[PDB]
C-alpha cells in the first residue's frame, strides 16, 4: 500500500472512542461539563476561568478483573496435543503458560477497550500481544477481500528523548506487522520491504509465517455490550462520580460570590483594597439582605447532596444493605454465594467458556493441525473432559477425611482421585501404616 | 396779510416743533391725559379750573397754557429753552403788528397736596398773548 | 415643547416720534426674527377694579428672545404692539423677555 | 375857525362826492387792552390776531342828512364799513391828523331829537374776539379811515346856507 | 418643551453635570464590588434605583428651579412647592421605592 | 435652568440732561455686563384698584449680579430700560436683587 | 438651576461643608466596624441609607433656605413650608425610609 | 548519554503526580480548595489570610495492606530450584527471604505508588528494591530499543548537614544504578565512567551483572487502577475528609464575621479597641436585626450539617448496620466472612497469583536457568503444586483429633500429612502408647 493511503485510512476514521476510554481511565471528564457558563451578548456559551476542573474515577476495575482472570483460569484438568512432540511437551508442563495465554487473550478482548488487538512478533517470537490506543485508523483492506484488512495502520505521536514530537505510523500487514517511525515525515522506517523487519506476526520454523487468521479488524461494539469492566463499571461510574461529587461538592459551588445590594464603597479599585484590610462586611442604609454566600446554600447543599448521595448509590443500585448474605448458608453453593461480585463475573467466566474460549482449545486443535498430523484429531484423546468443576469444597473433603480414617479408610485417594492428584495410595498407606502400628 | 403766510407763520411753529428735538423725545404725552394715576413722577398737563364760558366770541385772542406739575414734566426743557431766549433778547416785550400784546396783571398761584408724602409738586401758569384781539 | 421656532417672522420697530408736522411721521426698522412668545395675563379675572388693562405690555415669555421685546414692535399674528418694561426672566426655561406694567398710571391728577 | 366833519358819502367812505355837511361828535372807546395798533415785527407771528376792543362814537346831525336809511339798507348787507375819525385839539381843516381806528356798521338803534336840531348815537364794535384770526391790519386802518377826516376840511365852512 | 427649553435647562444643558453628579456618591458605595454600573469600556451606566430617584430628581429639579418654571412671586406660590412635587417626590408614592 | 448665562450685551444707562447747550450732551455708561433674571410684577394682578402697576418697580431674581439694577441701567439682550426699588436681595440662592413697589404715591394731592 | 445658583447654593458652594457633614456623625456609629464606607484611600463614601437622606436633605435644604428660594413676605408662605416639604421629608413617602 | 540530555529528559516529565500522592499522603490538599475567596475588583480570586488551611487523611491504607501481606506470603509448600546447589539451599530454608522478596516485589509494584520501581545494588549485592519518589524524568531510551529505558535519571534536591540546598541527579542505566551528588552542577557526580561505582543494579560472581530485564519503565496508571490501597482507599478518602471535615465545621466557618446594619461607634480605630474593653453588643436606634452570627445560619449551619454529616458517613460508604455477618455461621466459609476487610485484598491476593506471581516463580526459574542447568527446567520437580489452600481448618481438625483418638487413630498424620508436617508417626505413636500403657 502506498504510504499516501495508508496514511489516509487513519484520518477518516475517529480517534475518538479509543482515547475517550484512555483519557476516562486517567480520568472522568470534568470537561465534557465542564464548568458553569455564563452568557455572553452572543449567548455562546463560554466557561468561565474560575470554575476548576475536577474530576475522579475508579480503577474500580483493576481489582474485580484481577479476581475474575484468576479464577477463571483455574487448572486444567490435562492438556493435550494434537502431535505426539507437542503432546509430549503440553502433557509435561502441562501448559502454564498455554492457559495464561489463551485466557489473557480472550480476558484481554474481553475487557476494555480492547477493543482491537493487533498481534507483533515478540523479539522471542513467541506470539506476543499488546494493546494500543486506538489512533485509529478507518480500517480498509488493500487485498480484494473485503471482510479481512490486511493492513490497517496507526500513527501516533511519540515524544522522544528529546521530546520533540514527530509523527509517528505503524504499517500493519496480515503477513507482518510493521512499525514505522516517520521522523522525517518523507519515509515510513525503513524499509520496510517485506517479512524482512519489521518482523511478522509470528515466525515458524525460523521463517516467517503467516496464522492465516483474518487480519485485525476493529470490534464493533457488541450487541450484548456487556464487559467483565461493565458489570461493575456501570455501577461504578455512578458510584465515583457521586462519591467524588459530594467530598468537592460540599467546599464547592459557591463558589464563591458575595453580592450586596449596598452599599457600595470606595471605588472598587480603592475598595478592594481597604475591603480586606477592613475585613468584615457591614451593611448600612438599605439591607443588608442575606448575601449568596455562604448562605443557606451551604446548608442546603448539604442537604441536597446528602439526598443525592444516597440516590447516587442507588443509581449504582449495588444494593442498600449489607449482604445476608442469602447462602452462609454454608454450602457447596455457599462458595457462589459467598462472592457476590464475584458471582457476576463468574457468568461472564462461564460464559467465556460458552464464548468459545473452549473454541481457542479447537483453535490449538487447529494449531496442533497446522503442525502436523496431519490428518487426525488427536485433540481429544479418547475423551474430552473439562472441569470446573469443581466438584469438591475443599474444606468438607478434607475435614470428612479426617473422622472418615479411624471408621474406615479415607481419604486418602478419592479426593486426590478426581484430579487424580496421584493415583498412589502410598500417601493413604502411610496414614493407615501408622494407625497399624500404632502404638 | 398774506393770507396765504398767515398760514405759514403757523407753519413756522410747525416748524419750532421740528426744530425742537427734545420735543419729540421728551413726550412724554404720559401722563398728561390719563396716567395721572400711574406711579410717581406722573406728569400731568391741563388748563387750571377751566370750564368752557362765554359763547358766541373767541375764548381770547390770548392762549394760555396751564401745567401742573407733579414729577416735573419738561417744565424744565422748555423753562430752559424760553428762560434763555426771554432773558437773551430780553427785550423788547413781544409785539405783534402793532398789536398791543400785554396782558392784564399776571397771575400767580400755588398749592400743593401730596398723598403719596412725595415732595410738593407745583404749578406753573404760563399764559401767551398774540397779536392784539 | 414648540421647538425650533418661531419661522420667518418679521418685526418691525418704532422709535422718535415726529413733530412740528401736522402729520406725524414715524419711521420703523425691521428687528432680528425670533420666536416671541408671550402670556396674556388678561388680568387675573379678578378684574376687581375690572376697569383695565389691555397690557402693553403684553407680558412676554420668550425663549432666548429678548431682543425683539421693548424699543420694538414684534409681529406674531400679524399684530403690532410697543413694549416697555425691561425684560424680565420669570419664567422660560431658558431666559425670557417679558414685558412689565401697562403705560400710564390710571389714577389722574 | 372852521369844524365841521362834514356829511357826505354816497355809500362810499367819504362818499367820494360833495355833500352838505353832517356831524360826528368824537369818542374813543378803547384801545387799552392791547390794544393793536398796526404791529409791526420782523420774524414775528401775528397775534393775537385781530381783535378789537370795541368802538365808541358819538353823532350829531342837522336837517341835511343823507343815508340814514342807506344805513339801515347797509344792515342787511352787514357789509363791513370803517369811518374816519377826527379829534378836537386845534384840527385845522387840511391840517388835522387822524387816527386809523376801528368800528362797526351794526349799531343803529334810532335817532332822536327833541326841537333844535338833530342827534344820532351810533356806537362801534367788532365781532370778537376770535383767538385766532386776523385782518387784522386793514379795517384797524379803515375804521378810523373813512368819516373823520383829514376829509372835507373845506366843507366844514360849508352848510351856510 | 422647545430645544432652546431643553437647552436652557441646566440639567440637560450640562449633561456632564447631571451625569457626573449621581454617580460620585453612587460609585464608591454601593456594592461596592464596585458594582460596575458601567461598561469595560467605562461608558456610565445607572444603577435602577439611582435611575429611579435621578430620573424624577433630574427632571422635577429643572422644572422646579424654572425659569418658567419659577414660583410667583404675587403670592407665595403653591404650584412650586407642590403639591407638593417634592413632596411628591419624597415618600414617593410606591414608597420606600423599593422595599 | 438657566445656568452660566452670557450676556452679550452689557448694561447701559442713560442719565443726566444737557441744557444750554443747542445741543444735547448725554453720558451714558455700562455699569457692567451679567445675565439677569426678573419675574415681571405684571401688576398684582388682583387688579383690585389695578390702576397700576406699571414697573418700576420691578420683581427681579438674578443670581450673584449685584450689578444689574439701578443706579445702574438695566439692560437684558440689549434691552434697556430704568428702574427704582433700590435693591433687595429679594429671593435666589446666590445673591439676587430685586425691586419692590411702585414709583410715585398713587396717592395724590 | 444656573451655574451661578449652584454656586450661590450653600451646598452646592461648600462640597466640604456638605461633606463633612454628614459622615461626622454617620462615621463613628455605624457598625460601627467601622463599616468604612470609605475606600482605603480614605476617599468618602456614603452609606445607602445616609445617602437618600442626605441626598435628598442637602438637595431640599438649599432649596428650602433660598434665596431664590425663600418663602414669600406678604403672607405666610404656604410654598416654604409647604407641603410642607420638610414633611415631605419627614416620614419620607415610601416611610421610615428602610423597614 | 551526556549529561545535558541526562538533566533535560527529567524536566520535561512532570514531577508532580508521585509527589502529589506523597504530599497527599502526608496531608490531604486543602490548598486544593484551598478556601473561601473575595473577588477583587479585577475578579481575580484571591485566598483570604483569614481562611486557615486544614487537611487531614488516613493511613487507612497501613492496617489494612500489612494484614494483606502476611495473608497473601502464606508458607510455601516446597520450594526447588533448578539447580541442585540452589535447590538445596533452596529446600532447606526453604526461603523465608525468597518468598517476602517476591511478595515484597508484588507487593510494592501494586501498592502505591509505587508507580516505578528502579533497582540499586545492596551493598551486599544482594537485590535491593528502594523506591524514590518520582522526579519525575520522562522516560527515554539512550538505546535504539525504544521499548526499554536503557537510562532514566532523577534529580531531587537534597537537604545537607548543612541543609544547603543542592540539586542532586542521578543516573540510571540499565546494566548499572548510578547514583550522582551534583554539589558543583558542572559534573555529576564522579566518576561515574561507568560498571565502576555506582554499581551495577546486582552483580554475579563478584562481577558486575546484568540483569537483562528491561530497565525501569514508568509505569501508566493500569487500565483496572485497582490498587491494595485503592478498595479502602476509595472509600476511606471520603471518609476521612467526612471526619475530619465535621470535627472542624463545627467550629469552622463562622468564620467569624459579625456585622450589623447599624450602628456604627467612635471610629473603629477608636472603636475597636475601646469595643472590646466595653464588651458586648447593643444595637440601638435601627434593629439590631440578627447579625451575621450567630443569626439564622448558626441554627441552620447546625442543620444544614447534620444533614451532611449524614450524608457523610454514607459518602465515604460502608455497612450502615455493622456486620451481620453473613457466615459466622461458622464454617470453612466463615472465615473468608470472618476478614471482610481482608476478603476484598484476598481477591486481589487471589488475583496477584493469576498476575503472575507465580510467573515470578518462572522468572525464579529463570533465575535457575540463567545460573545454570541449562538446559532444564528442574523447577518442577516431578510436580508442581501449590497450596494456598487452605484445606483445613486449625480448629476444626484439632477439636476432631481429640475426639478421635480415643475412638480411633487420629490424627495424628493426617493433619500433619497434608503439609506433611512430618511423615513420622511417632507423634501420633506417644498418644497411642499412653493410651495402651494406661494406667
Amino acid at each position: 500500500p502506498d504510504t499516501t493511503m495508508i496514511q489516509k485510512l487513519i484520518d477518516e476514521h475517529n480517534p475518538e472512542p479509543l482515547l475517550k476510554g484512555v483519557r476516562y481511565y486517567m480520568c472522568e471528564n470534568d470537561i465534557e461539563k465542564k464548568r458553569r457558563t455564563y452568557y455572553d451578548a452572543a449567548g455562546q456559551q463560554l466557561v468561565d476561568d474560575t470554575k476548576t476542573n475536577n474530576r475522579t474515577s475508579h480503577a474500580w476495575h483493576k481489582l474485580f478483573v484481577d479476581q475474575k482472570t484468576q479464577y477463571l483460569v483455574g487448572e486444567p484438568v490435562t492438556f493435550t496435543s494434537d502431535n505426539k512432540t507437542l503432546l509430549e511437551y503440553v502433557n509435561e508442563l502441562a501448559d502454564d503458560d498455554f492457559d495464561d495465554i489463551l485466557n489473557e487473550t480472550v480476558k484481554n478482548m474481553s475487557n476494555k477497550g480492547i477493543e482491537y488487538w493487533h498481534p507483533f512478533v515478540d523479539e522471542e517470537g513467541e506470539f506476543d500481544y499488546v494493546i494500543f490506543p486506538a489512533e485509529e485508523m478507518i480500517v480498509v483492506y488493500k487485498d480484494n477481500t473485503r471482510r479481512d484488512i490486511l493492513f490497517a495502520l496507526r500513527y501516533y505521536s511519540y515524544k522522544g528523548i528529546m521530546g520533540e514530537e514527530t509523527q509517528k505510523a505503524e504499517l500493519y500487514t496480515d503477513t507482518h506487522v510493521y512499525y514505522y517511525e516517520k521522523i522525517d515525515g518523507v519515509y515510513q522506517m525503513d524499509y520496510s520491504y517485506g517479512e524482512n523487519n519489521p518482523r511478522p506476526h509470528m515466525t515458524k520454523g525460523g521463517q516467517a509465517i503467516g496464522w492465516g487468521r483474518v487480519p485485525i479488524i476493529p470490534f464493533k461494539n457488541n450487541e450484548e455490550m456487556v464487559s467483565d469492566l461493565k458489570f461493575y463499571k456501570d455501577l461504578i461510574d455512578n458510584y465515583d462520580s457521586i462519591t467524588s461529587s459530594t467530598m468537592d461538592s460540599f467546599s464547592d459551588f459557591q463558589q464563591i460570590v458575595y453580592v450586596l445590594k449596598n452599599y457600595d464603597g470606595e471605588n472598587p479599585k480603592e475598595f478592594t483594597a481597604n475591603l480586606r484590610y477592613h475585613s468584615v462586611i457591614k451593611v448600612s442604609g438599605d439591607g443588608g439582605v442575606d448575601t449568596l454566600r455562604a448562605e443557606i446554600p451551604v446548608d442546603s447543599a448539604a442537604k441536597e447532596l446528602e439526598r443525592i448521595q444516597d440516590e447516587l448509590y442507588k443509581s449504582a443500585q449495588a444494593v442498600d444493605n449489607s449482604p445476608e448474605t442469602i447462602g452462609g448458608g454454608a454450602t457447596g453453593p455457599a462458595l457462589e454465594k459467598l462472592y457476590a461480585l464475584l458471582d457476576l463475573k463468574a457468568n461472564m467466566a462461564e460464559r467465556k467458556i460458552r464464548a468459545g474460549l473452549r473454541l481457542f482449545f479447537w483453535f490449538f486443535a487447529e494449531y496442533l493441525r497446522n503442525t502436523g498430523k496431519g490428518d487426525f484429531n488427536p485433540d481429544k484423546e479418547l475423551t474430552m473432559t473439562f472441569t470446573r468443576t469443581r466438584i469438591q469444597n475443599d474444606s468438607e473433603i478434607v475435614q470428612s477425611l479426617v473422622q472418615g480414617v479411624t471408621g474406615g479408610i479415607m481419604s486418602k485417594e478419592t479426593a486426590v482421585a478426581r484430579n487424580p492428584f496421584v493415583q498412589d495410595p502410598e500417601e493413604e498407606l502411610a496414614r493407615i501404616e501408622e494407625e497399624m502400628n500404632q502404638y | 396779510t398774506w393770507k396765504l403766510a398767515s398760514r405759514a407763520l403757523q407753519k413756522a411753529t410747525v416748524e419750532n416743533l421740528e426744530s425742537y428735538q427734545p420735543l419729540m423725545e421728551m413726550v412724554n404725552q404720559v401722563t398728561e391725559s390719563p396716567g395721572k394715576d400711574d406711579p410717581y413722577p406722573y406728569v400731568v398737563i391741563g388748563d387750571q379750573s377751566s370750564t368752557p364760558f362765554e359763547t358766541k366770541s373767541s375764548f381770547g385772542e390770548n392762549i394760555t397754557m396751564d401745567f401742573h406739575v407733579w414729577g416735573g414734566t419738561t417744565r424744565a426743557e422748555a423753562q430752559d429753552i424760553s428762560s434763555r431766549v426771554l432773558e437773551a433778547l430780553t427785550y423788547k416785550p413781544l409785539m405783534f403788528e402793532g398789536f398791543t400784546f400785554v396782558a392784564k396783571k399776571l397771575v400767580l398761584a400755588q398749592v400743593i397736596t401730596d398723598t403719596d408724602g412725595v415732595t410738593k409738586h407745583g404749578i406753573i401758569k404760563v399764559r401767551f398773548t398774540i397779536n392784539n384781539n | 415643547m414648540y421647538e425650533e421656532f418661531r419661522d420667518v417672522i418679521t418685526f418691525q420697530s418704532y422709535v422718535e416720534q415726529s413733530n412740528g408736522e401736522g402729520g406725524k411721521t414715524y419711521k420703523w426698522v425691521d428687528e432680528f426674527t425670533a420666536a416671541a412668545h408671550v402670556q396674556p395675563i388678561s388680568q387675573e379675572e379678578y378684574y376687581k377694579a375690572q376697569q383695565l388693562q389691555t397690557p402693553i405690555g403684553y407680558n412676554i415669555y420668550t425663549p432666548y428672545d429678548d431682543r425683539i421685546d421693548k424699543k420694538m414692535r414684534v409681529i406674531y399674528r400679524g399684530k403690532i404692539v410697543t413694549f416697555i418694561g425691561d425684560p424680565v426672566d420669570l419664567s422660560g426655561l431658558q431666559e425670557i423677555t417679558r414685558i412689565k406694567g401697562k403705560e400710564d398710571g390710571a389714577y389722574v391728577g | 375857525q372852521d369844524v365841521k366833519y362834514l356829511f357826505q358819502s354816497i355809500d362810499a367812505a367819504t362818499g367820494s362826492a360833495p355833500l352838505f355837511p353832517a356831524y360826528q361828535t368824537d369818542g374813543s372807546v378803547s384801545g387799552e387792552r392791547e390794544l393793536f395798533d398796526e404791529q409791526t415785527k420782523n420774524g414775528r407771528i401775528l397775534g393775537p390776531g385781530s381783535v378789537a376792543d370795541s368802538g365808541e362814537v358819538t353823532y350829531y346831525g342837522k336837517r341835511g342828512d343823507a343815508g340814514q336809511k342807506a344805513i339801515e339798507d347797509a344792515y342787511q348787507n352787514g357789509k363791513q364799513i370803517k369811518f374816519w375819525r377826527v379829534d378836537t385839539v386845534k384840527n385845522e381843516n387840511d391840517k388835522y391828523d387822524a387816527q386809523f381806528g376801528f368800528a362797526y356798521i351794526e349799531s343803529r338803534e334810532y335817532s332822536d331829537g327833541v326841537e333844535g336840531a338833530v342827534e344820532i348815537s351810533i356806537s362801534l364794535q367788532v365781532i370778537g374776539e376770535l383767538k385766532n384770526g386776523e385782518i387784522d391790519t386793514l379795517p384797524e386802518e379803515i375804521v378810523n379811515v373813512s368819516k373823520g377826516g383829514y376829509d372835507f376840511q373845506q366843507p366844514g365852512q360849508t352848510t351856510g346856507e | 418643551q422647545r430645544v432652546k427649553r431643553l437647552l436652557s435647562i441646566t440639567n440637560d444643558k450640562h449633561d456632564e453635570y447631571l451625569t457626573e453628579m449621581v454617580p460620585l456618591l453612587v460609585e464608591f458605595a454601593k456594592d461596592e464590588c464596585h458594582n460596575p454600573f458601567i461598561d469595560k469600556d467605562g461608558n456610565e451606566s445607572i444603577p435602577s434605583g439611582v435611575l429611579i430617584f435621578v430620573a424624577k430628581a433630574a427632571q422635577f429639579y429643572m422644572t422646579n428651579a424654572g425659569l418658567t418654571g419659577r414660583s410667583m412671586d404675587t403670592v407665595s406660590y403653591n404650584f412650586a412647592t407642590e403639591i407638593p412635587s417634592t413632596i411628591l417626590k419624597k415618600l414617593n408614592p410606591y414608597r420606600k421605592m423599593a422595599r
